[PDB]
Order: structure tokens, then sequence, then C-alpha cells
């Protein structure tokens, strides 16, 4: 589960969403995109 | 110089053989050794240990203010510079002994200007074939 | 367009009285400092007064002044100034405004006065709350202690307790040099300062990383062969912890300290100042000396 990195610290980030991508996201915002797809996909001889 | 303590081995003769033998543009020539009756001269010897105790010093002070300063950093750099200590690091205190250090490391450094910059005397744009002369331009 | 003046007029339009004139005329052959270049400007221009702001650091007043354009001035008449602009190489007549003692042959630099003794110097023309405010020109070796003192603070300031750095602060201000002592007013740690500790910071890591073994090991190697007053005294400040060298390439130590030399001259600018006069001479009651000028 877990990621392997290379550089061994991280880095704060000064950039906008329009340059740079960045993963971020809360994680209830995570629970409720798993359960929210979890629902959709099924809502889909 | 730095090789003077070590001039035993036959290796470190070697080196310091080759250091001696300069080549420059259709002209060899050897420059003296600095160590003489197998003993070093007291001001080449002092330029020698103001080159290592500013080295050593540096090596432990940089850590402290490093950590301490990067995570404030705006650049990026920083971070990058503590990573590169880490990296060294595994590879191998009173606050007046901090002041103390930190005034001995910038001591130290100044002992070195003399070998670190120099300055140019004369800018050259006139050559004889009889080339022993030329005309240049002063600058000081 | 217009090529830039070397004689430059100055007028007080603040009415002067007998005093104030009498004052101006002992400053001939002074150096004053100008914000910009014009024929005939106005007194306000003139000197560091301007800048004086409730910041108040040392270090913003020492960036401002090293952008500053000098000039040297030449005779008073009245009401009027006559300023001149120096060029590189000639010879020049300057006046020590400032309590420090020249010696021949010794390079001056520019900097922002610090206070001194019974501090009551300040009688120079206060007219319309206006006050001709001169920078010192001091020797190479008391620049270079302003300006480690500063650094060092500001480097030390870093984590440590605050009552401890007031306690580092005080013991730092103070410098003696040359038979006088003299203190920093207002070191104020700001980011000005925190600039020049991460520039510091940066070229003391590349140091660290650059230096080969060899360098690292002659202090301790010499040590277990030689003996002397500067060998302890500056052992003392080390981490305490036959054989031959693990590692002979003339060339990669050749390739490292001509970086190594790259990152020491990084280190030393931001506490050297750039030299402005060159002397050689002096008068035998200190007050002036001739200079070449240079910058």
């Amino acid at each position: 589960s877990l990621l392997h990195t290379f550089w061994r610290l991280p880095v704060a980030v000064f950039f906008e969403p329009h340059e740079e991508n960045v993963l971020r996201c809360p994680e209830r915002v995570l629970r409720r995109l798993l359960e929210d797809a979890a629902v959709t996909m099924r809502g889909g001889d | 110089g730095l090789f003077s303590l070590d001039r035993s081995y036959e290796e470190v003769k070697a080196a310091v053989q080759q250091l001696q033998t300069i080549t420059f543009r259709d002209a060899t020539f050897t420059i003296p050794d600095p160590v003489i009756d197998q003993h070093l001269l007291i001001d080449m010897k002092t330029a020698c240990l103001s080159m290592s105790m500013v080295a050593n010093l540096a090596s432990e002070l940089t850590m402290t203010y490093v950590r301490k300063l990067a995570l404030e950093d705006s650049s990026m750099l920083l971070v990058k510079c503590q990573e590169l200590l880490m990296r060294l690091d595994r590879e191998r205190v009173s606050p007046d002994d901090e002041i103390a250090r930190l005034s001995a490391l910038f001591v130290m450094l100044r002992q070195l200007d003399d070998l670190i910059r120099e300055q140019v005397v004369f800018t050259v744009c006139d050559v004889s074939p009889d080339n022993k002369s030329a005309t240049c331009i002063f600058k000081g | 367009m217009a090529a830039m003046e070397a004689n430059i007029f100055c007028t007080f339009d603040h009415k002067l009285s007998i005093a104030d004139v009498g004052k101006l005329t002992k400053l001939v052959a002074a150096v004053v400092p100008i914000p910009q270049r014009l024929h005939l400007i106005k007194h306000y221009q003139l000197g560091l007064h301007q800048f004086v702001d409730h910041t108040r650091g040392y270090v913003r007043l020492r960036g401002l002044l090293r952008n500053m354009t000098l000039t040297l001035m030449r005779r008073v008449e009245g009401n009027q100034i006559l300023l001149h602009v120096p060029t590189h190489g000639l010879l020049y007549t300057v006046l020590n405004t400032g309590p420090v003692t020249w010696e021949k042959g010794d390079a001056l630099c520019v900097l922002p006065p610090l206070f001194h003794g019974p501090l009551a110097r300040e009688n120079l023309l206060t007219l319309g709350q206006w006050e001709l405010v001169l920078p010192w020109i001091v020797p190479m070796p008391l620049a270079l202690e302003i300006n480690q003192r500063l650094l060092i603070m500001g480097l030390f300031s870093l984590d440590r307790s605050y009552e401890e750095v007031k306690a580092a602060v005080q013991q730092l201000q103070t410098i003696t040099f040359r038979d006088a002592t003299f203190t920093i007013p207002d070191p104020v740690i700001d980011q000005h300062l925190l600039i020049d500790m991460k520039t510091a910071c940066l070229s003391m890591s590349m140091v660290a990383n650059l230096a080969s073994e060899l360098t690292m090991t002659y202090v301790r190697k010499l040590a277990l062969e030689d003996s002397s007053m500067l060998l302890v005294k500056c052992q003392e400040l080390l981490m305490r912890l036959p054989a031959r060298p693990q590692h002979v390439s003339p060339d990669d130590e050749i390739a490292r300290l001509s970086a190594l030399f790259v990152m020491l001259r990084q280190l030393d600018d931001l506490i050297r100042e750039q030299v402005v006069f060159t002397v050689c001479d002096v008068s035998p009651d200190n007050k002036s000396a001739t200079c070449i000028f240079k910058g």
C-alpha cells in the first residue's frame, strides 16, 4: 500500500494548479468518493 | 603542501612529482616543493591548517542551522542542502562554544583570502615577434 | 542624452546662520553620498538622513548606502555647496570625519555610522529637522568585524532561547578596534539579514560536501606530531574523536579544490565590503589623508 520514495525528505509547494500537478485530498473526501463510485458502478441465457 | 605529512609512501611521492611538473602553452617547467628538510614552512602550514579548519568547522556547524532554516524555505533549495548533508553524514553545547566556533570559522575564512582570490594588473593588446616585450593597459 | 554630470551644485533653501556656514566650511574634502546626479540639487537629497526610517535596522541602512553614488566636497560658498564625483585610479585628498584611526597603506570602506563615546557629536547641520548625517570611512578590518558580528548574531538567533539571544547580542555588538571601542546601533534581525543567512548556509553546505578527506584529515594528522600554541588553541574548537592515505588522485584533488575556491568566494563575499579608497599618506593628526579612488 505505502509508496516507496526516491527523495528522502518532502518539500513544500509554491505553485498554482495550472502549472504543476499535485495529488491532494482529505481522507473524508476519499471515503466519500469511494462509496459514491461503489454505488455508481453497480448503478450503471 | 597538503601531502606534507604523508611523504613517506611512494604513491604520495609520485603524486607530488606529478603536481610539481606543470605545462603551459609551448612551455614546461617544474615548481619547487614547499617542503624542505621534511618540514613545512610556517606560512604554508598556517594556510593548510586554515583550509582544513574551515572544512571541519563547516561540516559540523552547517546542519544545525540548515534544518531550522529549510522548514521556512520558499526556494526548495535549502531542503536539498539538508538532504545532501544527510547523505554525507550517512557515508560516515553551551552557547558560548557555538559563538566561539562561528567566530573561529569566519576568522579562519579570512586567513585564506590571499590564496582564494587574485587580481589582474595588465591586459595585453600587442606583442612583438621579439615577444620579450608587449604593450598593455594597466588595471589596478 | 544628457551626459552624466561630474560637478554638482547643492543649494539650501533653508536660511543659514553664520554658525551653519562655518560648520559647512569644515567639511571640505569629505565624502557625501547622493541618490541622483543633477547639475543643481536641493539639500534634502544630500546625506544619509533621508533613509532614516521606523524600521531602524542597521542592515537595511547598510544596503541602502551601498547603492548611492559617492562624491567629494569641493570648497564652499555662501548658501552653495560644490560636489565632485571622483574617477577610478586618480589621486584625491579625503577628510577623516569619524573617530576611527587610519594607517598608511590600508584599504577604506564606506559604512553607516555607529555610535561612539558620549554620543554628543551630532551638531552637524540641524535645520528644519533635516540633519547632515554622513557615513563613516573605515579601514577593512573594522568593516569585516562589523559584518561578521551581524551575520553571527543572525545565525545564532535561530532556535536559541530569547534571553540567551539577548545576552549574545549584548556581548557581540561591542567592538574594540585599534585601541578604540565602538558599538553597533539597532542590530535588528529581519529579511535583509535572512537572505544573507540563507546564502551562508548554502555555501557552508557546499563547502562541507566538497571538501576532500585529505583536507578534513590534515588537522587531525598534524596534531599527532606537531605542538604549538596556535595548534592547541586551534584544536580546542574541534569535536573530540601508523596509516597510509586511502585514496590518492591529484586530478580529483585539483578539481575539488577548484570548486571549493568558488564556494569559499561565495561565503567570503557576504562579509566583504567593496574598497572605495586606498591610502598612502596621513596627516600626523589623523584628520586627513591622500587616497587613490577605486570603485
